[PDB]
RNA sequence: CAGCUUUACAGAUCAAUGGCGGAGGGAGGUCAACAUCAAGAACUGUGGGCGCCUAUAGAACUUAUAACGAACAUGGUUCUUGCCUUUUACCAGAACCAUCCGGGUGUUGUCUCCAUAGAAACAGGUAAAGCUGUAUUUUUU
């Protein structure tokens, strides 16, 4: 049995599409998309994924009558028991769905709801380096918080496609209780907020990337989607595409058969507003107040939809939402501008050189694949991996390389520039993230996630696995650098069991925090004190439970909470003075160049100049790490002692370490 | 980019010489300089003169040659 | 619209087959279509009515020109129809 | 109604497959909704040079297969 | 029969809505389902007893799981209540180098407050401790001057032969919406509008006020008693029969 | 060869259609979809071919034909 | 204003095939009897492959800040407490357990109150309801 949850049996849920399709399809890439979705704090991400596993699948066990009518919210992938009773999406469990577009046609997309809480912004690292496009779900209400912002700038960094799902419509239709024309306002003023944050790229509800969603009451659409479902009937073939582009941007009906930028005497809102907010204020009121006959008459003539005798009977939040279902059919919209929006496949290659190094593309020569994070998806160790290329089989003999060690390898291959197989594994067992249930698979091919059983054993956190047929292959490849979690960690947490007899029990615990919380630095101090640097307060908490619970089950003392400070010096040093059985100065950096430090010999010291504009000298002699060293005496360009200072620095690294 | 309106558009204002090749027809081609321009491929060509093709010419007068049946144009 | 083009679209990806009014047969990895059956594919052969086979990268055909495209069957099973 | 997707054989050397079993060749310069094709003119297929820039029509492609991959 | 024009013939009934009617099951009484007006009437009555916070993240620290925290933890959030411990407090540290007053620091006062918000983390051996919530906040705001659809308590914003759908409505809100809209944000008997017939005694008007913070500048006695209630409370629900 | 008397070609739906076309080629195979332009999807087509003798036989599998080079269609046999 | 599917209609030859067919109630009772409602998120059969896979399917009810109750009593047992010094009767916590006041769901059976037809589609009309439609390069000019 278990408490923190998945299904454990062949009794999954069976989904409306056949899943051997869906196996096909992501047989060839260019046919999978890994979403990736991200927002902050209860914006909805992971009622969204619950709704789109619904519309996927036919009748789940998990889902209840209530969630079913509307009441509670199916957050189907906070599928622990924590996360359950947390409230919080805490984990990247997300899901592996064939959805389809606007044109009919269906693409397999691994989503991935990760956390919002901005503590476990690790995950939300993690699922973005994971996922190609991003939805980036926002709170109508709260609109663009700063955590959004910062999301938006970790996206950009990390080349993704940003989907945009502005979420919680209902909120303003209905709590806030803004007039329509107000709530047009709000949407263009919380879009302009998001351009503003973007660098370059314009979104708005034309396009297709910009989505309209309200994930409690069981609908998101965009424009486009809308168009299509309700001004088909009317408007002929040619001027459909003409019709969405007028819709939103501040153009007008004129009470006339043709549209006209200039605002008019007569009638009163947008034609956004007039032909679609409106609309939906409409259906909103009507469903909560209006007589249901007439609802019902509206229904059939307006929307051409049916309600059951049985859903007329409903409670009325639950109403409306099989009303707005109804209206707005199973989100295949969502999927559409998806799809639109990571139409350009030329990013993929600009993301992989981000998380590795400028490639020299091999597909057929070796597989490879970013083992992403480690996970306790069923109970049982998976690793959550993106095959980057090949396809990788089970029982397959793979090498795998933790990003600890990534830096390195690319040093010894420069160098380079025998077979050195350093550690490999066997994968056990593949499969597919499906929300509450892991559905198993053999392959697992290009451009698509998947649990693997076997890898997890080999490294701590982040891996790149990979199996080479070649020295030229192996040559050609590169290694995943480690993942930025965007959160630094510095909420520190000391530990010690109560009982010393199971050291070794707690010593387990804490290599699982490791494995499965990306974000978290374990020191094992010399005074028999571990140390967790865990990223703040919620999560530092989440991970006591895991261990203290499910991953030991011990009696554990834990200090207050400190933070790691960090040793510095406010002016320079005076005194030069040596060691015995060297003399190195101290001086503080620019405040401004620490800043973009935290964000080829000549190539650095025109890119110090640029910075600091500091002595040429200085930057030649120039050697950093984690803060900056320098070698700059009179006789070291003379002396061959000084000269070969790789070693030197290695010390030097323990020092920045472990201060004074 | 440079459409094909526009092509034919800058070739009617050259008045340089042009040889159009027929549709569904492999041994006869057209050779003269466009003078008009219509929605579809239509144009009025005067100074035309067709050519038999080797697997040398013959006497034509001023045509519009009708859009459904052209193959090549260049200027 | 037109279920055969929403067909063929889905068939995106697959090694479908293309013979024209000519009848030169092609077989190879479909890219692209659009409503008009203006089709793409990569990694191609193309053999004649006489039988000769011809091995050729990108090509790109005109739905007017096209007779008839087979697709695998695997898409048989799902998903666009019910 | 959609345009023809052909930016990616933008300024790359085709051989257009014309009716009756004739073929052209040359550098893709522009394109439309109709696929009348705008490209700088080459052999018609020993062989043999015709024209400086040419304007191919919709109707007569058979096929047009790209020489530059 | 201007305000409460529906419910009266009926309110004050021995079967408080009459026999074969379409709003209840029939004479078996069994399960109800009423039209919006009524309901809406209902909730307007009803003002003193079900005076409930439609704000869920109200009840900070007065969770039924936050209560059991605290049981567990012997650590009363000052408003609610308290009982005997559960484990004995074996205060037999024996001055370790851990958790002295050498080593820590004392920035934060680490208040009982945050015990039980964060259990696992601030309390060190905590033992049978449910997990609590962690939420939203909920912008909702209801008309008390009989106005419609109106940006009242917070700012503005800086910057061929066919209508749109719905046309031919002519009206956005209609009369009775308010009402409606009302009754969407309100907890749990009112929320709906059918249900299962709960018994006289299996209805309780007092448990509301008890479980919400209580009413400031109460005297000594009364907050007691309100402590005594949760405490009463929180036991039942602790120990499912 | 035996048939119901059927109104338009929608009713018919994956029935086991012969196919005849303009280039002289018989696709027999079962309607799986149709179009407004006569584009017809084929289940487990078959063409066969007639060289100027007897009939030349090709197994295709799920097939597009376009509705430009369709002459007619037969109805070949029922469902299943 | 076209097309097909269904009712309301004559009079048919009535084959052909479908579908409504051993074609016959409905609403309900502070009415029963039985079943079943805390388990690997957990259901039941059916064959087949051989206590387990693969297709069939079915599925009423109860559940995620986890429960039949938006509700809350009392026992019994140990252990620890407290008032206390004898016990009952008690304090308050724990762990197992029970009892109780209730609740559904399903199936029957009854009790009550209202009621009564054993055959209609095809050729297509008459009328009304469901959806689709509004020749110059890629479909049929
Ligand atoms: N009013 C309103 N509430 C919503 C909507 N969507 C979700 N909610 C509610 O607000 C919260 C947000 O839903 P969740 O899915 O829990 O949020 P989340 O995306 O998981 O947030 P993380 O846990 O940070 O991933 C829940 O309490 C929902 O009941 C919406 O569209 N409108």
């Amino acid at each position: 049995e278990h408490t923190i949850f998945t299904q454990l049996k062949k009794n999954i849920p069976k989904t409306r599409y056949n899943r051997d399709y869906m196996l096909s399809m992501a047989n060839i890439p260019e046919r999978i998309i890994n979403v990736g979705v991200i927002g902050p704090l209860h914006s909805g991400k992971t009622s969204l994924m619950d709704l789109l596993v619904i519309d996927s699948h036919k009748r789940i066990p998990d889902m209840s009558k209530n969630v079913e009518l509307g009441w509670k919210p199916l957050r189907y992938l906070d599928n622990l028991k924590q996360e359950i009773d947390r409230g919080l999406s805490i984990k990247l469990n997300g899901s592996t769905l064939l959805c389809t577009d606007l044109e009919s046609k269906s693409r397999m997309i691994n989503f991935l709801d990760a956390p919002g809480h901005v503590n476990f912004m690790d995950e939300t690292a993690v699922a973005l380096a994971a996922s190609d496009l991003v939805l980036i779900v926002i709170d109508v209400v709260e609109g663009v918080t700063f955590v959004v912002e910062q999301l938006i700038k970790q996206s950009i960094k990390n080349n993704v496609a940003m989907c945009f799902v502005i979420n919680k419509l209902d909120r303003l239709i209905l709590d806030l209780k803004l007039p329509p024309m107000d709530a047009y306002l709000k949407l263009n003023h919380i879009i302009a907020n998001i351009n503003s944050f973007t660098k370059g790229n314009v979104f708005s509800p034309i396009d297709n990337n910009i989505i309209f969603a309200s994930t409690k009451l069981g609908f998101t659409f965009t424009i486009k989607e809308f168009v299509s479902y309700y001004y088909a009937h009317s408007i002929p073939s040619s001027k459909i595409d003409d019709f969405t582009t007028r819709l939103w941007g501040s153009v007008y009906y004129h009470k006339g058969n043709f549209r006209t930028k200039p605002f008019e005497n007569v009638e009163k809102y947008p034609t956004f507003v007039e032909f679609i907010l409106i609309p939906l204020y409409k259906i909103f009121s009507y469903a909560l107040s209006m007589e249901k006959d007439k609802l019902k008459n509206l229904l059939r003539s307006n929307f051409r939809v049916n309600l059951s005798q049985e859903a007329l009977q409903y409670d009325p939040q639950p109403f409306l939402k099989h009303v707005l279902q109804l209206i707005f059919r199973q989100q295949t919209g969502l999927v559409d501008a998806i799809t639109r929006c990571y139409q350009p496949f030329e990013l993929f290659d600009n993301k992989t050189a981000h998380l590795s190094i400028p490639g020299k593309s091999t597909p057929e020569g070796t597989l490879w694949a970013h083992v992403l994070k480690t996970v306790d998806y069923g109970g049982a160790e998976w690793s959550l991996v993106r095959i980057y290329s090949g396809l990788l089989k089970r029982g397959d003999t793979v090498r795998i390389l933790d990003t600890s060690q990534s830096e390195s390898r690319q040093k010894r291959q420069l160098h380079d520039i025998e077979d050195d197989e350093t550690p490999s594994c066997e994968v056990e067992e593949i499969g597919l993230l499906g929300g509450r249930y892991v559905y198993p698979v053999h392959e697992a091919h290009k451009g698509q996630i998947v649990l693997i059983k076997g890898i997890s054993s080999a490294y701590i956190k982040s891996a790149t696995l990979y199996s080479v047929k070649s020295k030229e292959d192996m040559k050609q490849l590169k290694f995943f650098k480690p993942l930025d979690y965007i959160t630094e960690a510095v909420f520190k947490i000391v530990l010690q069991p109560l009982l010393p007899r199971e050291l070794p029990k707690l010593l387990d615990a804490l290599n699982k925090i490791s494995k499965y919380y990306p974000g978290v630095i374990i020191k094992v101090e010399e005074s028999g004190e571990h140390v967790i640097l865990g990223n703040g307060e919620l999560y530092m908490d989440c991970l006591l439970y895991d261990l203290r619970a499910s991953y030991a089950k011990i009696e554990i003392k834990i200090s207050d909470p400190l933070t790691v400070f960090s040793e510095s010096c406010s002016n320079e040093s005076f005194a030069s003075i040596p060691v015995s059985n060297i003399s190195v100065a101290a001086e503080p950096m620019d405040s401004k160049m620490i800043q973009d430090l935290s964000r080829p010999r000549k190539l650095s010291k025109i890119l110090r100049t640029e910075y600091g504009w500091d002595s040429l000298a200085s930057r030649n002699v120039w050697s950093f790490y984690n803060l900056i060293n320098d070698t700059l005496p009179d006789e070291i360009s003379p002396e061959l002692l000084s000269k070969y200072k790789e070693q030197i620095i290695q010390g030097f690294y323990w020092a920045v370490k472990e201060g004074p | 980019m440079v459409p094909p309106i526009n092509c034919i558009f800058n070739f009617l204002q050259q008045q340089t010489p042009v040889t159009i090749w027929l549709f569904e027809q492999i041994g006869i081609r057209i050779k003269g300089k466009i003078v008009g321009f219509d929605e579809f491929m239509n144009v009025v060509i005067d100074e035309a003169v067709e050519i038999p093709v080797n697997s040398k010419g013959t006497p034509l007068g001023k045509i519009l040659l009708k859009g459904d049946n052209i193959t090549l144009i260049t200027s | 619209n037109g279920i055969p083009v929403k067909l063929l679209n889905e068939a995106q990806g697959h090694i479908v087959s293309l013979e024209l009014t000519t009848g030169a047969t092609y077989r190879g990895k479909l890219v692209e279509s659009e409503d008009s059956m203006n089709v793409q594919l990569r990694d191609v052969i193309a053999t004649e009515p006489q039988g000769a086979v011809t091995h050729m990268d990108q090509i790109f055909v005109r739905g007017s020109q096209i007779k008839f495209i087979v697709v695998p069957d695997l898409l048989k099973n799902a998903p666009l129809f019910k | 109604v959609s345009t023809p997707e052909l930016k990616k054989y933008m300024d790359k050397k085709i051989l257009l497959n014309i009716n009756g079993s004739r073929k052209v060749a040359g550098i893709l310069r522009g394109y439309d909704i109709f696929l009348n094709v705008v490209l700088d003119d080459a052999m018609e297929i020993n062989n043999h040079q015709l024209g400086l820039q040419t304007v191919i029509r919709g109707n007569s492609i058979i096929s047009l297969e790209a020489l530059d991959a | 029969s201007q305000d409460d024009e529906y419910v009266k013939d009926w309110l004050y009934d021995s079967r408080p809505l009459e026999e074969d009617s379409k709003k209840v099951n029939g004479t078996s009484y069994k399960k109800w389902s009423f039209d919006l007006p009524e309901m809406s009437n209902l909730y307007r009555l009803s003002t003193p007893l079900r005076d409930e916070v439609t704000d869920k993240n109200y009840y900070y620290l007065f969770d039924k799981k936050s209560f059991f925290n605290g049981k567990a933890l012997n650590n009363a959030i000052p408003g609610g209540p308290k009982f005997e411990p559960l484990y004995p407090r074996e205060e037999e540290e024996d001055y370790n180098e851990f958790n002295s007053i050498d080593r820590v620091i004392f920035r934060v006062p680490i208040r009982s407050e945050y015990k039980v918000a964060f259990p696992h983390l601030y309390n060190s051996r905590p033992r049978s401790v449910r997990i609590p919530w962690y939420n939203n906040p909920v912008s909702c705001i209801i008309q008390n001057d009989e106005e419609y659809d109106t940006p009242a308590l917070f700012f503005d914003p800086s910057l061929e032969d066919f209508a749109p759908l719905l046309a031919e409505e002519e009206e956005l809100i209609l009369p009775n919406t308010k009402d409606a809209m009302s009754l969407y944000h309100s907890p749990f008997p009112f929320n709906r509008t059918k249900g299962k017939m709960v018994r006289a005694q299996d209805v309780a008007l007092a448990k509301k006020w008890f479980l919400q913070h209580p009413d400031e500048e109460y005297p000594v006695k009364v907050k007691v008693s309100y402590q005594k209630l949760l405490k009463n409370y929180v036991l039942n629900e602790l120990h499912p029969t | 060869i035996q048939v119901a008397h059927s109104s338009r070609l929608a009713n018919l739906i994956d029935y086991k259609l012969r196919v005849l076309t303009q280039d002289g080629r018989v696709y027999i195979g079962q309607l799986m979809a149709f179009d407004k332009h006569m584009n017809l999807v084929l289940n487990e087509c078959i063409e066969e071919r007639v060289p100027k003798i007897k009939v030349e036989k090709r197994v295709l599998g799920l097939t597009i034909l376009r509705g430009e080079q369709i002459l007619s269609t037969v109805v070949e046999d029922k469902p299943l």
